[PDB]
C-alpha cells in the first residue's frame, strides 16, 4: 500500500453530495443530527450486538471544483465477545458510501 | 512453577505494557478471497490478520503464513488431479472446510492481562500470534509474540538478581529439541519443503549439505515470498533457488552449542531477532534446534 | 402593530470550509490528530481498504479492513 487518502472526494454538487448522504443515513435507518449544512453527526444502533456507535460526516472544499467528505468517529464517552467499534466505525463508513455513492 | 524472578515480573506486568506507542493491524473481513488476503500480508509488512465475521459482528480467528502454507500445500495437490477451487475461496469457505468438525476459537488477551497470561496461553493453545483485545471497546489492540515478549523481558529485567540456571547450559537445561529434526538438502524442491512444514508443524528448516551439516536455512517467513508473484508455478524449483529473492544480504545462519550459557543463548536470539537458532557441534553438523517456545516455556516453568 | 423583518445570512455556508487544520488528503505510507478519520486506498479488484488511527490510553493503532465490495 502506498497513497492514503482522507475521506473520499467528489466533484458533485455540495448539496447534492449532502441530500445524497442524508437519503442514505434514513435508508439504513442510522439517525442523524444536522449540525451544519455541512456536518452531520450520526448514530446507529448496532442490530446484532445492540450497542450503539456515532460518528462524524464533515464536507471539505479542496478546489474551485472538489470536495472531500470526511468521516470521524467518536469515541463511547479466554474466546472475546461480539463487537469493535473501529471494524463497527469502517463498516459504518463503508455502509454510507454504498448507499449514497457511485464511483465515477 | 515456581518462584523466579523472571515468573515475578511476568505476574507483574501487564500486556498493555509491550505495545508500542505506534503499531497497524490488518484485518480481513471473512468473505475476502485468500489470494487477496495473503497478498495483504506481504504488501503492508505484517504476518498475521485477525478474522472478522461481518454476520456475526465479531472477530472469529487469525490469518497466518501458516494458514498459507497449509492453502498452498493443498492447491499443489489439488491441481496435479484438476481441482482449482482454493485459489477463488473466501476465507470463510476455507474455514469450513479445514476447521471441519474441530471448534477452535479465536484465543486472545486483555490489556490489562498479565503477561504470565499471555505466555501461558501462547504455550497452552500452541500458537504464535496473541491478538491483544480491549474488553470496553473490542478492538484489538496488537498482535503479542513470542519474540516480542523476550525482547521486554531481557531489556527490562536487572541482569544481577541474576538466577543460578542462567549460567547453565542448554545441555543441562534441556531446553530445546534434539531428535527428529525438520531438515532439507539443497536441491529439495519447495513443494517438498512444504509437505514438511505441514506435516511436522514446524516453522523452519535447516538447510543441510551431503556431510549434514547446515549451510542455510528455509523457513516459514519465506513462503509468502510466493504471494507476491501472479504466478505460483514456481514450487518445483529447488530450496536454494527460492531463497535468492530473499529480502538483504544473507550473512549465514544463526548457530548455537549445546554447552552454552541460557543467558548467552537468550542474549544471541534477542540481538539477532529471529526465531530459533539451529543447534550445531564442532564441525556444524545439525545436532537440534532452539525455538523462542523452548525458551519462554522454560522461563514460565522456572528454567525446565 | 408593524410587520416584522427578518434578517437572514446564508453566505457562512454558501460553500464547505477549506480543509486545511493541518488535516492531510494524501498520506504516502508520531503526526498530530488525524486521529478517527477514515482513510481509504484506491479501490483496486472490487475491494476496499479502509484505515484509521485510534488512541487506547497512550497506544495509537492504525488498523486497516480489507472489506470485499
Ligand atoms: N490467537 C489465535 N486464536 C486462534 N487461532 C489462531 C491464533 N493464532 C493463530 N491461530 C491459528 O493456529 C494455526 C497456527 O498458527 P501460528 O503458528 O500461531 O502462526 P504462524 O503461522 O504465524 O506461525 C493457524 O491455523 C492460525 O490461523
Ligand atoms: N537461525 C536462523 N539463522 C539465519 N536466518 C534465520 C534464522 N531463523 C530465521 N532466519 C531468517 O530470518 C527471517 C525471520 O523469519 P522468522 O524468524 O522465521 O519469523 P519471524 O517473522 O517471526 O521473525 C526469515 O527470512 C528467515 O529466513
Ligand atoms: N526443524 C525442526 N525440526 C524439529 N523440531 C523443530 C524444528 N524447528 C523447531 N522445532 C521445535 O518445535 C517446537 C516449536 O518450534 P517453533 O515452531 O520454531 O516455535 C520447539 O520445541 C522447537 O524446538
Amino acid at each position: 500500500s502506498m497513497a492514503w487518502h482522507l475521506g473520499i472526494r467528489s466533484q458533485s454538487r455540495p448539496n447534492d453530495i449532502m441530500a445524497e448522504v442524508c437519503r442514505a443515513i434514513k435508508q439504513l435507518d442510522y439517525e442523524w443530527k444536522v449540525v451544519n449544512p455541512y456536518y452531520l453527526r450520526v448514530r446507529r444502533k448496532n442490530p446484532v450486538t445492540s450497542t450503539f456507535s456515532k460518528m462524524s460526516l464533515q464536507l471539505y472544499q479542496v478546489d474551485s471544483r472538489t470536495y472531500l467528505l470526511d468521516f470521524r468517529s467518536i469515541d463511547d464517552e479466554v474466546a472475546p465477545r461480539p463487537g469493535s467499534h473501529t471494524i463497527e466505525f469502517f463498516e459504518m463508513c463503508a455502509n454510507l458510501i454504498k448507499n449514497s455513492c457511485t464511483v465515477n | 512453577s515456581n518462584s523466579s524472578v523472571y515468573t515475578t515480573f511476568m505476574k507483574s506486568h501487564r500486556c498493555y505494557d509491550l505495545i508500542p506507542t505506534s503499531s497497524k493491524l490488518v484485518v480481513f473481513d471473512t468473505s475476502l478471497q485468500v489470494k487477496k488476503a495473503f497478498f495483504a500480508l506481504v504488501t503492508n509488512g505484517v504476518r498475521a490478520a485477525p478474522l472478522w465475521d461481518s454476520k456475526k459482528q465479531s472477530f472469529v480467528g487469525m490469518l497466518t503464513i501458516t494458514d498459507f502454507i497449509n492453502i498452498l500445500h493443498r492447491y499443489y495437490k489439488s491441481a496435479l488431479v484438476q481441482i482449482y477451487e482454493l485459489e477463488e475461496h473466501k476465507i470463510e469457505t476455507w474455514r469450513e472446510v479445514y476447521l471441519q468438525d474441530s471448534f477452535k476459537p479465536l484465543v486472545c488477551i486483555s490489556p490489562n492481562a498479565s503477561l504470565f497470561d499471555a505466555v501461558s496461553s501462547l504455550i497452552r493453545n500452541k500458537i504464535h500470534r496473541l491478538p491483544v483485545i480491549d474488553p470496553e471497546s473490542g478492538n484489538t489492540l496488537y498482535i503479542l509474540t513470542h519474540k516480542r515478549i523476550l525482547k521486554f523481558l531481557k531489556l527490562f529485567i536487572t541482569e544481577f538478581p541474576k538466577p543460578e540456571f542462567m549460567s547453565k547450559s542448554l545441555e543441562e537445561l534441556q531446553i530445546g529439541t534434539y531428535a527428529n529434526i525438520a531438515m532439507v538438502r539443497t536441491t529439495t524442491p519447495v513443494y517438498v519443503a512444504l509437505g514438511i512444514f505441514v506435516q511436522h508443524r514446524v516453522s523452519a528448516l535447516p538447510v543441510v549439505d551431503e556431510k549434514g551439516r547446515v549451510v542455510d536455512i528455509y523457513s516459514k517467513f519465506d513462503v509468502i515470498n510466493l504471494a507476491a508473484e501472479k504466478t505460483y508455478n514456481n514450487l518445483d524449483v529447488s530450496v536454494t533457488k527460492a531463497l535468492q529473492h530473499r529480502s538483504h544480504y544473507f550473512e549465514g545462519v544463526l548457530k548455537c552449542y549445546l554447552h552454552e550459557t541460557l543467558e548467552a543463548i537468550i542474549n544471541r536470539l534477542v540481538e539477532a531477532e529471529v526465531h530459533r537458532l539451529v543447534v550445531v557441534d564442532e564441525h556444524d553438523v545439525v545436532k537440534g534446534i532452539v525455538s523462542l517456545s523452548d525458551i519462554l516455556q522454560a522461563l514460565v516453568l522456572t528454567g525446565g | 402593530g408593524q410587520e416584522m423583518y427578518a434578517f437572514r445570512s446564508e453566505e457562512r455556508f454558501k460553500s464547505p470550509p477549506i480543509l486545511p487544520p493541518h488535516l492531510l488528503q494524501v498520506i504516502l505510507n508520531p503526526n498530530h490528530v488525524m486521529l478517527n478519520h477514515l482513510y481509504a486506498l484506491s479501490i483496486k479488484d472490487s475491494v476496499m481498504v479502509l484505515s484509521a488511527t485510534h488512541r487506547y490510553k497512550k497506544k495509537y493503532v492504525t488498523t486497516l479492513l480489507y472489506k470485499p465490495i
